[PDB]
Order: C-alpha cells, then structure tokens, then sequence
C-alpha cells in the first residue's frame, strides 16, 4: 500500500530529483520530480525497481 | 522560480547548476575551487556547471567540472532541515572571467526588508510544471522572523529565514534548491524548502549563510 497505492509526493524540499512511482490507474511506473525530502515509499530510483515492488 | 523574470545573460556569473543524471539543484561559486549549495542536494557524483545562462545551449563560456569533495554541514539534520548547507570543492579550479566569477560572503547579517535577488532554473509554475532553459530571477525582500515562524509553526530553526512574499505568486521552487539569495552584493541565502511553491502564506525558507562564514572559511582552509 505504502509502496504502491499512495500517490506521488514531491515534498517540501526544492531539489529536482527524478524518481519513479507506481500509478494504479495507469498500471505503470511513471517519472516524477521529487524535492529531496520527506515524501513516501512510492518513490523509486528506477522503473525496474518500481515495477518489481509494484 | 515562480513569478519572476528571465535574468540578464551576463549578470549572474556566480550561479552554478549541479548535474548528476539531470539538472537537480543550484549553487553559488564562492572561490575558484569552491561552491556553496544545500545539504539536501548531496550526491557523490556531481558535475558542476559554470558560466551558464541557458542550460541547453552552448553559449561559449561553459565550464563543467566534477566535484572532488562534497561536504555537508556536520550538524545537518535531514528530518528538520536544520543546517541545510554544503560545500563542494571542484576537481580543477574554475577559470575566472566575465561569465565565471565569485559572489562575496556576507559581512553583516540579513535584516528584514532588505531587497534580494533569488535565481535558478526551477519550476516556473504553481500549476503543473515548466522547467526553463534560461535562468530566472526574482526580486524579493527578507521577511521578519515573526512572519517566518507564523508561516511555519515549529519548523523554523536558527539556520533558517524567509525571503519572498506572503501573498502568493512569487517564490523559488523545485530545482532551485542550493541556489543563491544575493542582497547588497553578498550571498545571504541558500534556497532550501517551502510548503508548495508560491502558495499563500508559505514563503520560501532559506539557509542563513551569514551563520556559516567561519565554517566555510575553516573548511576551505582545512581542505586546501
Ligand atoms: C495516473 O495515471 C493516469 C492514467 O495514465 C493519469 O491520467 C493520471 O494523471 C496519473 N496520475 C497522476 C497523479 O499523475
Ligand atoms: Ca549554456
């Protein structure tokens, strides 16, 4: 759930780190901009990593 | 930068871009071999990009130099963002010219109402995303510490101050972190965090560089 069924969170930090998240609606992993802090566990360094979990 | 303007192309020779996989943070050149940025921008493999106005076109003044040492503040806390500052030593010195040059460290603390210049290649939208090729600038005043704490109750530490506007619309944003807040010709701030970007009553929160002048000078001296 925490890893696969929560929506993407940028968080308060202001970096732009490209991360992957699983979108249930789409059935796939998609890239988003992560701010660098906080956020949630639906947040992977690669597409491969994301699909494997989700 | 949301609600700003395109910077003049020769006017920010101290602005740098940190690149690892993507353009992910900004920074400021403070000596020939050293850059100041945010501790939350830490990565082990960084290329520092100097002399840029447009991050997608070669203008002729670019110097892209690997980071040899990357030193987060020794009391950085990732959960509170306390002491969100870092130093990068370049693998080779930058060559100082009209388009690549240093920004002065501050010789007085920043005061409320002082006018500053915030810059970066961050998101320009509060609605969705538009990451610009050309460097953006925002003219913004330092806010009172009382306004800062009222905007972010219990979250403002001794390392932090707010710069910008309580009305929404004008702020730094994602990809701007690490970049410069310059006031009276000196580096006073490092872009750090905020709740959203340019939202009502949620100004940007910045690391107060004046608190680390001794740490910066000592770190440079110890790693020479
Ligand atoms: C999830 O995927 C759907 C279908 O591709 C897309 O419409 C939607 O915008 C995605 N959600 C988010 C939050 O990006
Ligand atoms: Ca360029």
């Amino acid at each position: 759930h925490d890893f696969c069924l929560v929506s993407k969170v940028v968080g308060r930090c202001r970096a732009s780190m490209p991360r992957w998240w699983y979108n249930v609606t789409d059935g796939s992993c998609q890239l988003f901009v992560y701010g660098g802090c906080d956020g949630n566990s639906n947040n992977y360094l690669t597409k491969e990593e994301c699909l494997k979990k989700c | 930068i949301v609600g700003g303007y395109t910077c003049e192309e020769n006017s920010l020779p101290y602005q740098v871009s940190l690149n690892s996989g993507s353009h992910f943070c900004g920074g400021s050149l403070i000596s020939e071999q050293w850059v100041v940025s945010a501790a939350h921008c830490y990565k082990t493999r960084i290329q520092v990009r100097l002399g840029e106005h447009n991050i997608k076109v070669l203008e002729g003044n670019e110097q892209f130099i690997n980071a040899a040492k990357i030193i987060r503040h020794p009391k950085y806390n990732r959960d509170t963002l306390d002491n969100d500052i870092m130093l990068i030593k370049l693998s080779s010195p930058a060559v100082i010219n009209a388009r690549v040059s240093t920004i002065s460290l501050p010789t007085a603390p920043p005061a409320a109402g002082t006018e500053c210049l915030i810059s970066g290649w961050g998101n320009t939208l509060s609605f969705g995303a538009d990451y610009p090729d050309e460097l953006k600038c925002l003219d913004a005043p330092v806010l009172t510490q009382a306004e800062c704490k009222a905007s972010y109750p219990g979250k403002i530490t001794n390392s932090m101050f707010c710069v910008g506007f309580l009305e929404g619309g004008k702020d730094s944003c994602q990809r701007d972190a690490g970049g410069p807040v310059v006031c009276n010709g000196q580096l006073q701030g490092v872009v750090s965090w905020g709740h959203g970007c340019a939202w009502k009553n949620r100004p940007g929160v910045y690391t107060k560089v004046y608190n680390y002048v001794d740490w910066i000078k000592d770190t440079i001296a110890a790693n020479s």
